[PDB]
């Protein structure tokens, strides 16, 4: 029965019922999508880093022929950097979140995302594309500074429980049975190198023995001597490698150590057995990273043939999962369901359209900051339109050859309700070269600011369009009203126009304080006729008669001045001044231009003038019935200013 | 968010958000319309007036694009279009505030939908009623909202709708006017998709098939991450189907087609991205879909409320 509405909006759907006492409707989100400023401000960190990136680390051939040999350090550099700098950002708005409650769930999903770059970090943005073995101290420092953020293992807590355990053996300490090798030999697995010398550290191992005759010790020393040395370069490195890591068991074997049966017994025999065997190393791998390092680093031991070796061993036994690509979606599946979903398809696997993506390459960020930013406009978060037309720009996305009739459909489809959203609509009409649709939204505007009650803003979004016709239509709506009294309406108006472009008058424009456009301002052209009538205005308060008569009749006279304000401005100014007028001589000349006018526009019918008419009367009377009753009272008084001026 | 109750006393006909999706309109048979506006602060509909804006039940109702002002167009069984400009200057909580432009009495038959024209096809609206009569109304000026003129009349349904034919019957537009203007009306289990040819009379230009069922909704989605156009059907039988037309006239084709709410899908609804379908249907869950890599739409939300 449920019905539901999907809107443009993206964080606020709608879901109703259609049936009777069920009138309660529920508003409904989209989950996934925030339009916190913690979530605009991550995209604005991500925005400048992206743009930055170019066309590097969608991994391109990096040349170093003539052309151009400084293009491969351009392009291992700036991804590597890119990806320290995500990080950076990433902390931030993670940082954020847990720390507000609710968020709590959040908190978690954030830890798994650090996870997956956690293991993209070491293999090529450490390493930095190069060889497996290249970087060892930026590879350690990384993955154990990693661990500690990404995963909750504190090098306190985990190693307390396990201290914890001691019992169910031998009623003897940790370090004497197993549950500290076990341990030990983990964190060198998962190479935490620094956790493990501190572990021993923190055991009580060093008081409890104080003997040994350890004979390896001084063999190691004096090989890697000689072996670091080269005495001229030789070849000795990779064999006395092999050989150093193998041995080392047997030679503790046989070294005299003063201590019980518990502890020599199971350290002699783990640590060979683990480090001996293959199987050993998985069979104590309990995450993926153990095994991965363990078998480069620990069994045959330098950069050689490690490879066959680690394929193989995985290959024989499986080992648990972490996080990584298709491993967080083996996790998620048993698990719920609204997860799973979304999570499947999107590795490079039974597909034509991630195959098509990086054979080209060789851009997913830049869409999903294209696809992200623009979802947030149709909701009216206004933060990630800045971010959308700024990608676009450099690091350019769309064609300006095909792309542009679904580009068109966007700017007109986006809430628009900020300054932001108007910037960006203009901004994008620059660069694609498409003016005629910048001209659009300044009439599209004029029409919502008509609705709105601004007659004032709509007429300066018309104006800027630049057509004559439109910027008339508004000033005689206006020039019409005013003529009821004999000031110009309101004030802001009024001063506007008769302080002029120097700074005459001290009246404030518009209901704000500034003197600043009283010294701008100089109604003209278009604004002309309009000017003229509020200037003759200015004149009856400055007592002229003269000149007062002179601006009104030549408003009368201008053809392109509506007919039907004929009878309108006579019967309000001419008609009761009839006296001052009366006093002042008029020749033949004036007489009978004034009465041309009269003999084509005055109307005694008409809708205008009907209207207008009936206005007057209810004001203050001039005629009883009939406009030109007029004429006939008219012409007296002109017959009489024509016989003082011949006389 | 949480559940607020509209206020209405008959039931609810219509959700419709407005174009920049700033207000809610709902219609019942209690003959008002309610018109709130988003409190964004309590992510809830305030209710900014209402008013009867028709002297009978009220059933479809729709908003045009605050591009040209708020116009509102509302169907009632009354015979007549009544067309309403909100003045904010005029009184809210009165129903003073939506002055009525004009009183269509072009509709002869008793109106059962009447739906605005997308802002980039111009400002123009369809009308279907209870005599079976497509009704393409064209303004005469998108400034000049108090007069549209009846361009063209089709005769839609073979039976006309009657006590018993009566069902969901729905008027959706092209969004896209780089695809030669057309309207896609479904009515019982057949949708004609009806275009304007050079003539200035509406003919049949494409039939839509494998429509097995009644379409109770039809939604013509803005055509954005491509410039082809896609139209969504929900239909009764559980069926979503997703057909994509292309332009080379049109031609027809298949994008994907699944059900799963297996009752009957009695709303389709594209979002104004054009990139999210969600449709609801019988058995009371909300299925959220999102294409995939696989270029198909696939369920990856379920959402369960009340009946």
């Amino acid at each position: 029965p449920l019905k539901f509405k999907l809107g443009p909006l993206s964080y606020q759907n709608m879901a109703f019922i259609t049936a009777k006492d069920k009138y309660k409707l529920y508003p409904v989100r989209i989950p996934r999508l925030d339009t916190s400023k913690e979530f605009s401000a991550y995209v604005s960190g991500l925005f400048e880093i992206y743009r930055d990136l170019g066309d590097d680390r969608v991994f391109n051939v990096p040349t170093i022929g003539v052309v151009n040999s400084n293009f491969a350090k351009e392009h291992n550099a700036t991804v590597n950097l890119a990806m320290e700098a995500i990080l950076n950002e990433l902390e931030v708005f993670i940082g954020r979140v847990k720390d507000q409650d609710g968020r709590v769930n959040r908190f978690y999903e954030l830890e798994e995302s650090l996870t997956v770059l956690n293991c993209l970090r070491t293999m090529y943005f450490i390493l930095d594309g190069q060889d497996v073995e290249e970087n060892r101290s930026e590879f350690i420092e990384s993955l154990l500074n990693w661990i500690n953020r990404s995963d909750g293992e504190p090098d306190e807590e985990y190693i307390e429980q396990v201290f914890s355990v001691k019992d169910s053996t031998a009623g003897k300490k940790v370090f004497e049975t197993q549950y500290f090798w076990k341990l030990l030999n983990q964190l060198v697995l998962r190479g935490l190198l620094s956790q493990a010398i501190g572990c021993i550290e923190r055991s009580d191992l060093l008081p409890y023995l104080s003997d040994t005759c350890a004979v390896s010790f001084d063999a190691v020393s004096d090989s890697i001597e000689l072996l670091k040395q080269y005495p001229k370069d030789s070849s000795s490195t990779f064999r006395e490698w092999k050989n150093l890591v193998l041995k080392l068991s047997q030679a503790f074997g046989s070294s005299a150590t003063d201590i019980s049966g518990e502890l020599r017994d199971y350290i002699e025999d783990f640590l060979l057995v683990i480090g001996g065997n293959q199987r050993k190393i998985l069979q104590y791998s309990r995450t993926w990273y153990e095994s991965f390092c363990g078998f480069l680093l620990y069994y045959i031991p330098s950069l050689e043939l490690s490879a066959e070796y680690l394929q193989m061993s995985l290959e024989a036994n499986v080992v648990d999962i972490t996080n990584d690509w298709e491993q967080p979606c083996v996790d998620i599946i048993s698990g719920k369901i609204h997860s799973i979903l979304p999570v499947m398809e999107s590795l490079d696997s039974c597909t034509a359209a991630f195959t098509a993506m990086i054979c080209e390459a060789k851009g997913m960020a830049s869409y999903m900051l294209n696809s992200f930013a623009f979802e947030l406009c149709s909701l009216g978060d206004k933060e990630l339109w800045p971010v959308a037309i700024g990608l676009i720009a450099l690091s350019a996305t769309g064609t300006r050859s095909a792309k542009k009739m679904v580009i068109a459909e966007l700017l007109p489809h986006y809430p628009f309700v900020t300054n932001d959203d108007i910037e960006w609509m203009l901004s994008i009409c620059v660069e694609w070269r498409l003016p005629e649709i910048a001209k659009e939204i300044y009439t599209t505007l004029g029409n919502q600011m008509l609705s709105a009650h601004n007659i004032i803003e709509s007429i300066a979004n018309f104006s800027r369009a630049g057509k004559y016709e439109l910027v008339k239509s508004y000033s005689w709506l206006l020039f019409e009203a005013s003529c009821m009294e004999g000031q110009k309406l309101d004030d802001p108006v009024l001063n506007a126009i008769v302080s002029k472009n120097s700074p005459a008058e001290d009246d404030v424009i518009i209901p704000q304080d500034i003197l600043d456009c009283v010294v701008t301002n100089s109604m003209r052209q278009t604004l002309a006729p309009y000017a003229v009538l509020s200037q003759f205005y200015e004149l009856r308060d400055r007592e002229d008669w003269g000149q007062a008569l002179r601006l009104l009749l030549l408003l009368i006279e201008f053809p392109y001045l509506p007919k039907h304000y004929l009878v309108l401005l006579v019967a309000k100014f001419l008609y009761p001044i009839f006296l001052l007028d009366d006093k002042k001589l008029m020749d033949e000349d004036s007489v009978a231009t004034v009465i041309e006018v009269i003999e084509t526009k005055w109307d005694d019918a008409d809708e205008k003038s009907s209207n207008l008419y009936e206005t007057i009367i209810e004001a203050d009377k001039s005629l009883p019935s009939s406009m030109a009753t007029l004429l006939k009272n008219l012409r007296k008084k002109l017959n009489f200013k024509l016989c003082q001026a011949f006389m | 968010m949480q559940p607020f109750d509209s206020g209405h006393d008959d039931l609810v006909h219509d959700v419709v958000y407005d174009f920049y999706g700033r207000h809610v309109a709902t219609c019942s048979s209690d003959q008002h319309i309610k018109v709130f506006k988003l409190d964004k602060d309590t992510s809830n509909w305030e209710l900014s007036d209402s008013w009867r804006a028709h002297d009978s039940s009220i059933v479809a109702i729709d908003w045009a694009s605050p591009e040209y002002g708020r116009i509102i167009a509302s169907a009632s069984y009354d015979k007549t279009v009544k067309l309403w400009e909100e003045d904010p200057d005029q009184e809210e909580c009165s129903g003073r505030r939506w002055n009525k432009l004009c009183t269509l009495n072009d509709s002869k038959g008793s109106l059962y939908s009447v739906k605005f024209a997308p802002a980039h096809l111009g400002l123009k609206l369809a009308c279907l009623g209870n005599d079976g009569i497509l009704r393409l109304y064209d303004a005469l000026e998108p400034s000049d909202l108090r007069s549209w003129t009846l361009t063209s009349e089709m005769k839609v349904l073979s039976i006309p709708p009657a006590n018993h034919l009566q069902s969901d019957f729905c008027l959706s537009w092209c969004p896209s006017r780089f695809s030669p203007e057309k309207l896609a009306v479904s009515a019982l289990e057949q949708a004609i998709i009806y275009q304007r040819g050079k003539d200035g009379k509406l003919h049949v230009a494409a039939k839509l098939p494998g429509h097995k069922s009644l379409i109770r909704s039809i939604s013509w989605a803005p055509s954005i991450g491509r410039w082809y156009q896609l139209i969504a059907t929900g239909c009764k039988d559980g069926r979503i189907r997703i057909f994509k037309i292309t332009e080379k006239n049109l031609q027809v084709e298949l994008l994907s087609e699944h059900d799963d709410h297996n009752g009957e899908v009695w709303s389709v609804s594209w979002n104004l991205t054009g990139t999210i379908l969600s449709s609801a249907g019988d058995d009371g869950k909300v299925r959220l879909w999102k294409a995939t890599y696989s270029n198909e739409f696939k369920c990856m939300s379920v959402i369960t409320a009340q009946q």
